[PDB]
RNA sequence: UGAUUCAUGAUAACUCGACGGAUCGCACGGCCUUCGUGCCGGCGACGCAUCAUUCAAAUUUCUGCCCUAUCAACUUUCGAUGGUAGGAUAGGGGCCUACCAUGGUGGUGACGGGUGACGGAGAAUUAGGGUUCGAUUCCGGAGAGGGAGCCUGAGAAACGGCUAC
RNA sequence: GAAACUGCGAAUGGCUCAUUAAAUCAGUUAUAGUUUGUUUGAUGGUACGUGCUACUCGGAUAACCGUAGUAAUUCUAGAGCU
């Protein structure tokens, strides 16, 4: 029996997203996982694609039952490809990460040619 | 001592080895960029007119054109020239390298020689656009200068 | 040190940028530009910190490299551009125009304007003198240079410039009795009518201005700026019509706004 | 302009003149003069030089710094203070040179010495006044083991640049 | 498009307080006594033809290929290319 209300809501068709702060009310429940927020927020806004959403920066206030966060309704998944930081696409599975070992990455490579 | 021969006429190069004084005596006491007749320097180099040019020694320090001493002297150099192409060396920088003199002498290791003798519509559009832009600039001159004049 | 300083630290930033203290070590460091660069606002402050169309440095970079953000008739993709006083910042995709003015407490507001009062800007002149071949030209505090000046336009004056004809259409002669608004110091933001102007040989000229409702003050010449001839301005003033109100008065406004609801 | 032989113009010349575009992108798209990518043409990228702006720098005016008189004279032949002429600098200037003058600072503390002394915003304590501190994340200066000298460059006497001791 | 040429930045950042007591520094001036890549804005005739409308297009160089010295280092000579 948990609800979801959003404020500070503003549209930017410079980057064509719908950016807002969400103020979920989740009493009794410990906290509501973002993967579960996704489909509710999709089914209220009728986005036709529950993947343009990206939600981040939650707190779960002292005393519990009330949590803040940011939400970004993109309108085109193409727009969310180009206009987005990589890390949270990687988080939602839309890109993958690689590991570094910085020796010879540039230094002893600068020596030969 | 060991000599590189390369040819510019064809484009092939190999290396050989001489160890006879009365052959290399006429190789000695020459500067860089002078021809040497190979008849004496080897019976199978008749007609071939070598040119001694370049070459280094052991300890790897080359000779440099213009320095006349059978010795390893230290010089302040400029990058990109002979004997110094210090890569990624902060253009304008100089180093004091060690070099050999220009006259061949005893302590060398390898000597380099060569042989002298073997025995759009886009562009058109840019031109005419430049012309048009300048000829409209001058009309702007004659328009607004006189417009200010008549006051 | 041994050259130009290319980093700016947040505490060293101008006080009217409003930007917080634990927000980082560095500030946008407005690039060299057409306005005094201590009296300016980077377009990154215009976008991220005021309008919030983005949330990061890189998202503001996306904003500007999209070529949407157009300033003063021509798009400026620099992310530290020193936009300042009566620069007009337009956005075609939002069809939305802004003009940058001081508000009475010494800071910068983005006052919306419609297209007709966004087709042109308004700026003061630094000085008018001759150039090569005897052609006169004048210099503005926006840096702009205009050749063949109207033989009456003189120094310290104000001039309107359209963004298509890109020249003068009219000019306010800086003189006694025309509405001004100070652009620097503690009196900055306050509009008012010049009531006196006294000159002392070899020093800054002092301008005594009266606000629309009785208060009087003084200012140096480099800080004042005529807007319109007479009392009427030729620009849309912000929500406070250029009257700086005493702290007691502004407390009463908020008390009355509380007791009205 | 507060103030100029200023801004600037005309003239006579002068330079072995730095310069005054042999550069690179797409989108094509009106119409035949020889119907011939044909007459053509826009939007940019870079770049040369001048002025202004800006980022600055470098000089620079006035007033202000701790203890010490068991530090009362210091400066000046070899730059001390000034003048003239010049040289050099981006530029003023003893910055330097030639000549001339005999000046400059001081009991209102110069010069000298100490500083376990970078300066400031400031820190601790505080009835008031004060006392002591401030290497340190903000600003300015100075150094990159100690000195000295230079290349490139708009910007360096650079040291995560070079040369010598 | 990797390598490379060219251009630009590396003169910022950062660290420390050794030297330095009208010196640096603070407040306040001044540059009409100066330089300033860049930004931004404006700006630019004659290159020779006896001022009577432009008149001609150069190789070499790196990366590459190849032969090498040096025990050696973004040490280093030479040939062939573009
Ligand atoms: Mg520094
Ligand atoms: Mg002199
Ligand atoms: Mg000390
Ligand atoms: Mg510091
Ligand atoms: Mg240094
Ligand atoms: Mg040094
Ligand atoms: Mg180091």
């Amino acid at each position: 029996a948990v609800t979801l209300r959003t404020r500070k809501f503003m549209t930017n068709r410079l980057l064509s997203r719908k950016q807002f702060v969400l103020e979920v009310i989740h009493p009794g429940r410990a906290n509501v996982s973002k993967a579960d927020l996704k489909e509710r927020l999709a089914k209220i806004y009728e986005v036709k694609d529950s993947n343009c959403i990206f939600v981040f920066k939650f707190r779960t206030h002292f005393g519990g039952g009330k949590s803040t966060g940011f939400g970004l309704i993109y309108d085109n998944l193409e727009a969310a490809k180009k206009f987005e930081p990589k890390y949270r696409l990687i988080r939602n599975g839309l890109a993958t990460k690689v590991e570094k070992s910085r020796k010879q990455i540039k230094e002893r490579k600068n020596r030969t040619k | 001592m060991k000599l590189n021969i390369a040819n510019p006429t064809t484009g092939c190069q190999k290396k050989v080895e001489i160890d006879d004084d009365m052959k290399l005596r006429n190789l000695y006491d020459k500067r860089i960029s002078q021809e040497v007749v190979g008849d004496l320097l080897g019976e199978e180099f008749e007609g071939y007119i070598f040119k001694i040019m370049g070459g280094c020694d052991k300890q790897g320090f080359p000779m440099k054109q213009g320095v006349l001493t059978p010795g390893r002297v230290r010089l302040l150099l400029h990058r990109g020239t002979s004997c110094f192409r210090g890569h990624g060396r902060r253009v304008g920088e100089r180093r004091r390298k060690s070099v050999r003199g220009c006259i061949v002498s005893q302590d060398l290791s390898v000597i380099n020689l060569v042989i002298v003798k073997k025995g759009t519509p886009l562009t058109l559009q840019r031109k005419r656009a430049r012309i048009a832009d300048k000829k409209k600039r001058i009309a702007k001159k004659k328009s607004e200068a006189a417009e200010y004049q008549k006051l | 040190a041994r050259g130009l300083k290319k980093h700016l630290k947040r505490l060293n930033a101008p006080s009217h940028w409003m930007l917080d203290k634990l927000g980082g070590a560095f500030a946008p460091k407005p690039s060299s530009g057409p306005h005094k660069a201590r009296e300016c606002l980077p377009l990154i402050l215009i976008l991220r910190n005021r309008l919030k169309y983005a949330l990061t440095y890189r998202e503001v970079q996306s904003i500007l490299m999209q070529r949407h953000i157009m300033v003063d008739g021509k798009v400026r993709t620099d992310k530290t551009y020193p936009a300042g006083f009566m620069d007009i910042i337009s956005i075609p995709k939002t069809g939305e125009n802004y003009r940058l003015l001081y508000d009475t407490k010494g800071r910068f507001r983005l006052h919306s304007v419609r297209d007709e009062d966004a087709k042109f800007k308004l700026c003061k002149v630094r000085s008018v003198q001759f150039g090569q071949k005897g052609i006169p030209y004048l210099n503005t505090y926006d840096g702009r240079t205009i050749r063949y000046p109207d033989p009456l336009i003189k120094a310290n004056d104000t001039i309107k410039l359209d963004l298509e004809t890109n020249k003068i259409v009219d000019f306010i002669k800086f003189d006694v009795g025309n509405v001004v608004m100070v652009t620097g110091g503690r009196n900055t933001g306050r509009v008012g009518v010049i009531k006196n102007r006294e000159k002392h040989k070899g020093t800054f000229e002092t301008i005594h201005v009266e606000d629309a409702q009785g208060h009087q003050f003084a200012t140096r010449l480099g800080n004042v700026f005529t807007i319109g001839k007479g009392t009427k301005p030729w620009v849309s003033l912000p929500k406070g019509k250029g009257i700086k109100l005493t702290i007691i008065e502004e407390q009463r406004k908020r008390d009355a706004a509380a007791q009205a609801a």
